[PDB]
């Protein structure tokens, strides 16, 4: 039963929501390989823990920067989150730290590369392909939604493929547990449901929207909402008139007018039905949820597999040092990371 | 098409979230 599951998972998440884990390693346990991605206050690094010598994915975020873009709680909120949430699409942080200058959060690395890359360069994915990316989805924000957390940056930047071609959910830098509304204005602007744009308190339905958008971009190729800027985007999103290409199934544009609702009494994920208005839909059919979660359905595509620690399914970024200042930086600030 | 106006556009590649 998806109740009494979710149930136990509540009580998994509260104990380590209430108590959690810090300082679980250090920086010299780990050799630094190539950078993966660079973020506004960090970056992304491959590295190698000697201990194991396993691969992993270690964020580091300049404690600085991060005040200065006042992105404090929301670092505090990633860190609290990530290290107490356990699910099959949900990347796992393995250790955190932090020193003088930086934040450290070490996930499991996934070297199959993100969805954006394989998206962009294919073009589109095929309905069935797509299906089976939003599937796993649905079941993360249902998970998610559970603990009431809302995740608010859906895309394909972060959503890793693994190496049986399951998703793999990355970054929570705006994930907030949150009853009731909340009003920060955050996302990514193709992705922003209208609430948002328009500065309403807002809850979990703006994930559902994103989903829509997510799919749309898959079966597409090309996000609903576009231009050059971000005005011209939000202009497009709250008039919300959505056109969908020619090859679009009746039932992918009958899903898509339901998640893509500008009318919270009739968005799709937050009726009195909740998810399974999305789960029974037609355009779902074909998907057995349970084997999805067990991972048991055979993936449309598999990443190239180079070996451990391979970088080829990723894009280079420019290499810049790891400072550490003698003097502590930001500390009462950061006391409970 | 819109395939071809969205590669002609400055937004093909990664995008950077945005906050207040
Ligand atoms: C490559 C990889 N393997 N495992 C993981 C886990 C988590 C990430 C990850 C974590 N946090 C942010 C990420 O960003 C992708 C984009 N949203 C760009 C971005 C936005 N803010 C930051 C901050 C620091 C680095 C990148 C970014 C990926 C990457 C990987």
């Amino acid at each position: 039963s998806v109740k009494e599951f979710l149930a136990k998972a509540k009580e998994d998440f509260l104990k380590k929501w209430e108590n959690p884990a810090q300082n679980t390693a250090h920086l010299d346990q780990f050799e630094r390989i190539k950078t993966l991605g660079t973020g506004s206050f960090g970056r992304v690094m491959l590295v190698k823990h000697m201990e194991t010598g396993n691969h992993y994915a270690m964020k580091i975020l300049d404690k600085q920067k991060v005040v200065k873009l006042k992105q404090i709680e929301h670092t505090l909120n990633e860190k609290r989150i990530l290290q107490a949430v356990n699910f099959p699409f949900l990347v796992k942080l393995e250790f955190s730290f932090k020193d003088n200058s930086n934040l450290y959060m070490v996930m499991e690395y996934v070297p199959g590369g993100e969805m954006f890359s394989h998206l962009r360069r294919i073009g589109r994915f095929s309905e069935p392909h797509a299906r089976f990316y939003a599937a796993q989805i649905v079941l993360t924000f249902e998970y998610l939604h559970s603990l009431d957390l809302i995740y608010r940056d859906l895309k394909p930047e972060n959503l890793l493929i693994d190496q049986q071609g399951y998703i793999q959910v990355t970054d929570f830098g705006f994930a907030k547990r949150v009853k009731g509304r909340t009003w920060t204005l955050c996302g990514t602007p193709e992705y922003l449901a209208p609430e948002i744009i328009l500065s309403k308190g807002y809850n979990k339905a703006v994930d559902w929207w994103a989903l829509g958008v997510l799919i749309y971009e898959m079966a597409a190729g090309y996000p609903p909402f576009f231009a050059d800027q971000p005005i011209q985007i939000y202009e497009k999103i709250v008039s919300g008139k959505v056109r969908f290409p020619s090859h679009f199934s009746s039932d992918l544009k009958d899903l898509l007018r339901n998640l893509l609702q500008v009318d919270l009494t009739k968005r799709f994920g937050n009726l009195k039905n909740g998810v399974n208005d999305i789960k029974n839909h037609k355009w779902f059919a074909t998907t057995d949820w349970i084997a999805i979660y067990q991972r048991k359905v055979e993936a449309p595509f598999i990443p190239k597999f180079k070996g451990p620690g391979d970088t080829s399914n990723f894009d280079d970024y420019e290499e810049e040092e790891i400072r550490v200042s003698i003097n502590e930086k930001c500390g009462k600030e950061f006391s409970e990371f | 098409t819109t395939y071809a106006d969205f590669i002609a556009s400055g937004r093909t590649g990664r995008r950077n979230a945005i906050h207040d």
